[PDB]
RNA sequence: UGGCACCUCGAUGUCGGCUCAUCGCAUCCUGGGGCUGUAGUCAGUCCCAAGGGUUGGGCUGUUCGCCCAUUAAAGCGGUACGCGAGCUGGGUUCAGAACGUCGUGAGACAGUUCGGUCCCUAUCCGUCGCGGGCGCAGGAAAUUUGAGAGGAGCUGUCCUUAGUACGAGAGGACCGGGAUGGACGCACCGCUGGUGUACCAGUUGUUCUGCCAAGGGCAUCGCUGGGUAGCUAUGUGCGGACGGGAUAAGUGCUGAAAGCAUCUAAGCAUGAAGCCCCCCUCAAGAUGAGAUUUCCCAUUCCGCAAGGAAGUAAGAUCCCUGAAAGAUGAUCAGGUUGAUAGGUCUGAGGUGGAAGUGUGGCGACACAUGGAGCUGACAGAUACUAAUCGAUCGAGGACUUAAC
C-alpha cells in the first residue's frame, strides 16, 4: 500500500536510489498504490553520476510491496520492502539492468521490459 | 442549559405515568402458605420443589 | 461470553478462588444470584480435576485452590478435601455437582441473593 | 421467478475447476412446502407461501395447525411468501427443494443483518472524526445539527440510534453447488445475518 | 467446527500432501499457467507459519531471493501445488516464525532436527 | 463597496480552519441540442438540463493567491459572510516586554515583535433510535396489499469497430459491441491482517505455599512471542444493470388560417445523466385504522331493558434458562414428551512438547516416555444442575338498510 510520502528503494541502476511517493495516478481521490501501479515521485537519493538525478520528478512502477498481493488461486506474495522501477511513458525502464525479484503481477500490466530484466519474476 | 419554562402540574404528572412499581410476581408456597417470590426459595418455611 | 462482575481481571480471579474454596469447604455458601451463577462453572470445573486424581491434575487445582484448613480435627486442606471428599462423592456423576437456589432481594443494595450447594 | 428458504449455516471455501478459490456460504433449506396459493380474484395479487423449518407441536398453536392442514404437513416455523411466480406451476401441498436451482445461476439472497445495538454517528453512518489532538475535545461526535435560519433540525440529520437488524439484499450472487442429497446451497460470496438466521434465496430481479 | 461443513469440503481435501511443521524447509512445485501453456515453478523456503483447519487451512513459506525476502502463502489443499518435497526439519519452538522476519544472514538460520 | 440607523448595548461571541450538511442555477464534469470563420481530432458561442460528482500537497493565521502533482471535473453563490450551549483558538483588540517612529511627558501608531484562563448536568420544540396505552363494533395466531416516505443516481482508461469515415499530410472519428479500474455504498469474516485483560507458552525482580521440584501474588495484562469466539478494514462478495411511460431544448410529418410557404391553430411523431416507474428499504395510527388463511364459540350471574359483573375458550403474559437480540423495555431460542444455558464427554481451532520418571552431562541443560499437556466465547452429544408449584390477563360479538 504505497501512497504519498512513502519512500521506496529503486530496483533498477537508473541513478536514483530512494524516491518519494507524490501521487498515486490514476483516479480522482485514489489513496492507494499497490503492485503494478505507476506513481509520481521524486529523486531523494541518487548514485553520483546516474541518468537520473536528485530532486528530480519521475514516474515509477511499483514492482514490489510488503503489503504484496493476493492471487485468484487463493494464495499470495509479500516481500520485505517496496521497490519500484523509473519508466518512461511508454512503460520501459529508464535504467537497464533491474535488482531483486518482481511479482508476476508486472506481466498482466504489460511491463514485459521490466519483467524479462528482472533476475526473478515471482 | 436550564429549563426555559417551569413545568407545569400537569406536564409533571404525564411524565410520572410511566414512574411506577410492579406488583412483585408472588406465588404461594405450598408447604408452609406463606406468598414468595415465583423461583425463589421460600424465606419463611425454606422450602423449595417441595423440599426445605 | 462471561461475566465481569465489576471487578478487574485480577480481582476478578481473587474472588472466584476465595469463593470456590469458600464453597468446598462449607459445601454450602449465600451470595449474590450473578456471583453464584458464575461460580457454578468455575467449581465444577475444579471437581472435574479432583475426580481425574492423578498429581498433575491436583497441581492444576493447586494452583487455583486457597490454601485453607477444610477440617481442623484432621488438619485437612481445602485441596485435600476436594480430592478425598469431594471427588468421592461424584465419582459416578457426569456433570452437574452444584445447584443454585434463589433468595429474595438483600436489604441495603437490593441485591438478588442466591444458595450455591453441593449436589 | 424461483424461491426458496433456508438456515444461513456459514461460510467456507471452495476451489473451481480453474483452480480458483471462491468463497461461498451454506445455507441449508429443508425443502420448503407450498402452504398457501394467493390469487388475484380472491386475494388481490398472485403469490406462493412457503413453509419452512418443522416446528415442534408443542411450539405451534392451533390457528397455525389449522392452516398448515390443508397443504398436509408439520408446522412451519418460517413462513414467507414469494411474489412473480408461475402460479398454475404451484399446488398446495407441493415441496419445493433446492434443485430447483442448478449450479452457475444468479439469485438473489435476502436476509436481517446482524444486530449492533446502539451505535453512533461514526461507526452507524460512517462520519469522519474530529481531531485526537491539537487540543481537539471533538472526537466521534455527529457534527453541526445545521444552519440557524430554519429554527430547526432537518429531517435526516444523521444521528446515533440502534444499528443492524435490517432487511438486507444482496443481489446477483452466483450459486456455486447444489448438495440435494444434503438440500444445501453454496452461494459465492456473503449474506446478510448471523448464523441459523433466515435467508431467502431468489432468481435475480435483474435478469 | 460444524460437522456439515467438513462434510462439504472433504472430497476437496488433498491427501498426498506431506506431515510438515513451522521451522521446516520446503520445496512447493507451484503450477505456474500463463494461458495455454503452464511450467511447475519451484519456491524453496522456510515454513513460518500455518494456520486455519480444513479446506481453509493456508501456510506461509519464505526464501531470500537475490538479496530480498520473499513469503508466499497458500492454501494448504490448493489444486495449484504439484508437490510439496520436505527438504529438511527444522528445530523450532513456537508455531508462528515470525521472528525471521527481522532477521538474515547467520541469525536467521534454524537448526536441524534429523526426523 | 456603499447610503440609511428600523431590531438588538439588564450582551444577537470574531476571521480562518474542523465535523455535518442543505438550497438556488447565472452548469465546472457527465447527458441532450442549435449556429460556426464546425474537414477530422479539438474547439468557440447559445439553448435544455441541478440526477450524481466536483483532488492531495508546498508557502502563509490566513480567506485569497502563486506554485507542485493529479482529475471527467477541480463550478459560482445563499443558509446570522450556514454551523464555537458541536470543536479548535493560529490572526485580531485586555493586562507583560521590546524595536522603528512620534511626543517635553504620561503615552501613542502613520508600523512591527515574543507571551497570554474558550463557562453551562438539555425543561420545551426540532432531530436519531426504543418502548408503554388505546383505537381500528367479538376474542386471537400468522401471512400480506401499498396510499405514502426514504435510499440509490458518479465516472475514467483500454480493446474492438478502424488506422476505417475525414484529411495533402499531420493526425484521426460518430454510432455500436466488449473488458477493466477510481471514488462511493451495502453486507460478511471463508481468505489476508488488527484486536482479543478468565487461551497457550517463554522470562525478570521480590514475597508466599515449611524446604527440593512444581506453582500462587505483585510489578501497565510486569514484560515478551503467538492466538479461539466476537467485533473489525486496510480483507472479501455484491451494487449503481437492462430497460418502459411522459417530457425539456431540438428535430419533424401532415396542414390551413394567408391558392404559396410554415413543427401548429385541429391532428400525428421523435427526442435528455433530468420527471414517473423499473432496483433497495420502511410503510394500515393510510382514524380512509385495508385484504387473505386459520383458530375459539354464544357460558354463569344479575337488571324491565339499555347495560353491568364473574368464571373461562382460542391465545397471551407474569416468572424462569439464555443470545443469533439488547442502554432498559423490546426482539428471538427455550421452560421437563425440554437440548435453553452451565457442567460432563467427544471434537475443532490455538499454543507448542506439560508434570512425574528415566537416560546423557561436573553443570547450566538435552533427549525419551509423547503433536504431549493445557485450553474463554466455537461444534456435536448427553437431563448431571437450573428452566418448580403456580398466578394474571383474555371473547359471547350495537343499530339501520340492502341482498340472500
Ligand atoms: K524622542
Ligand atoms: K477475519
Ligand atoms: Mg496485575
Ligand atoms: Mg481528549
Ligand atoms: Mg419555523
Ligand atoms: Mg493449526
Ligand atoms: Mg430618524
Ligand atoms: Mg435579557
Ligand atoms: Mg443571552
Ligand atoms: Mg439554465
Ligand atoms: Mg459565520
Ligand atoms: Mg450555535
Ligand atoms: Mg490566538
Ligand atoms: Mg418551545
Ligand atoms: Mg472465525
Ligand atoms: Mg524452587
Ligand atoms: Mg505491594
Ligand atoms: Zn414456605
Amino acid at each position: 500500500m504505497i501512497q504519498q510520502e512513502t519512500r521506496l528503494k529503486v530496483a533498477d541502476n537508473s541513478g536514483a536510489r530512494e524516491v518519494l511517493t507524490i501521487k498515486v495516478l490514476g483516479g480522482s481521490g485514489r489513496k492507494t498504490a499497490n503492485i503494478g501501479d505507476v506513481i509520481v515521485c521524486t529523486v531523494k537519493q541518487a548514485t553520483p553520476g546516474g541518468v537520473v538525478k536528485k530532486g528530480e520528478v519521475v514516474k515509477a512502477v511499483i514492482v514490489r510491496t510488503k503489503s504484496g498481493a493476493r492471487r485468484s488461486d487463493g494464495s499470495y506474495i509479500s516481500f520485505d520492502e517496496n521497490a519500484c522501477v523509473i519508466i518512461r511513458d511508454d512503460k520501459s525502464p529508464r535504467g537497464t539492468r533491474i535488482f531483486g525479484p518482481v511479482a508476476r503481477e508486472l506481466r498482466e500490466n504489460n511491463f514485459m521490459k521490466i519483467v524479462s530484466l528482472a533476475p526473478e519474476v515471482i | 442549559a436550564v429549563p426555559f419554562r417551569r413545568t407545569s402540574k400537569m406536564k409533571k404528572r404525564l411524565r410520572r405515568t410511566h414512574f411506577k412499581l410492579n406488583v412483585p410476581g408472588m406465588t404461594e408456597c405450598p408447604s408452609c402458605g406463606e406468598m414468595k417470590l415465583s423461583h425463589r426459595v421460600c424465606k419463611a418455611c425454606g422450602s423449595y420443589n417441595g423440599k426445605d | 461470553s462471561y461475566r465481569k462482575l465489576g471487578r478487574t481481571s485480577a480481582q476478578r480471579k481473587a474472588m472466584l478462588r476465595d469463593l470456590t474454596t469458600d464453597l468446598i469447604i462449607n459445601e454450602r455458601i449465600e451470595t449474590t444470584e450473578t456471583r453464584a451463577k458464575e461460580l457454578r462453572s468455575v467449581v465444577e470445573k475444579m471437581i472435574t480435576l479432583g475426580k481425574r486424581g492423578d498429581l498433575h491434575a491436583r497441581r492444576q487445582a493447586a494452583a487455583y485452590i486457597r490454601n485453607e484448613v477444610a477440617n481442623e480435627e484432621n488438619n485437612q486442606d481445602a485441596l485435600q478435601k476436594l480430592f478425598s471428599d469431594i471427588a468421592t462423592r461424584y465419582e459416578e456423576r457426569q456433570g452437574g455437582y452444584t445447584r443454585i437456589m434463589k433468595l429474595g432481594p438483600r436489604r441495603g443494595d437490593g441485591a438478588p441473593m442466591a444458595i450455591i450447594e453441593l449436589v | 421467478t424461483k424461491g426458496i428458504l433456508g438456515r444461513k449455516i456459514g461460510m467456507t471455501q471452495v476451489f473451481a475447476e480453474n483452480g480458483d478459490l471462491i468463497p461461498v456460504t451454506v445455507i441449508e433449506a429443508a425443502p420448503n412446502v407450498v402452504l398457501q396459493k394467493k390469487t388475484a380474484e380472491n386475494d388481490g395479487y398472485e403469490a406462493i407461501q412457503l413453509g419452512f423449518d418443522d416446528k415442534r407441536e408443542k411450539l405451534s398453536n392451533k390457528p397455525e395447525k389449522g392452516h398448515v392442514a390443508k397443504a398436509e404437513t408439520a408446522p412451519k416455523r418460517f413462513v414467507k411468501e414469494l411474489r412473480g411466480v408461475e402460479m398454475d406451476a404451484y399446488e398446495v401441498g407441493q415441496e419445493v427443494k433446492v434443485e430447483i436451482f442448478s449450479a452457475g445461476e444468479i439469485v438473489d439472497v435476502t436476509g436481517v443483518s446482524k444486530g449492533k445495538g446502539f451505535q453512533g454517528a461514526i461507526k452507524r453512518h460512517g462520519q469522519s472524526r474530529g481531531p485526537m489532538s491539537h487540543g481537539s475535545r471533538y472526537h466521534r461526535r455527529p457534527g453541526s445539527m445545521g444552519p440557524v435560519d430554519p429554527n430547526r433540525v432537518f429531517k435526516g440529520k444523521l444521528l446515533p440510534g440502534r444499528m443492524g437488524g435490517e432487511q438486507i439484499t444482496v443481489q446477483n450472487l452466483e450459486i456455486v453447488k447444489v448438495d440435494a442429497e444434503r438440500n444445501l446451497l453454496l452461494i459465492k460470496g456473503n449474506v446478510p445475518g448471523a448464523k441459523k438466521s433466515l435467508i431467502t434465496v431468489k432468481s435475480a430481479v435483474k435478469s | 467446527m460444524q460437522k456439515l461443513i467438513e462434510d462439504i469440503t472433504k472430497e476437496q481435501l488433498r491427501t498426498d500432501l506431506p506431515a510438515f511443521r513451522p521451522g521446516d524447509t520446503l520445496r512447493v512445485h507451484v503450477k505456474v499457467v500463463e494461458g495455454n501453456r503452464e511450467r511447475i515453478q519451484i519456491f524453496e523456503g522456510v515454513v513460518i507459519k500455518r494456520r486455519g483447519g480444513g479446506i481453509s487451512e493456508t501456510f506461509t513459506v519464505r526464501k531470500i531471493s537475490y538479496g530480498v525476502g520473499v513469503e508466499r502463502t497458500f492454501p494448504v489443499h490448493t489444486p495449484k501445488i504439484a508437490k510439496i518435497e520436505v527438504v529438511r526439519y527444522g528445530k523450532v519452538r513456537r508455531a508462528k516464525l515470525y521472528y525471521l522476519r527481522e532477521l538474515r544472514g547467520k541469525a536467521a538460520r534454524i537448526k536441524e532436527i534429523r526426523r
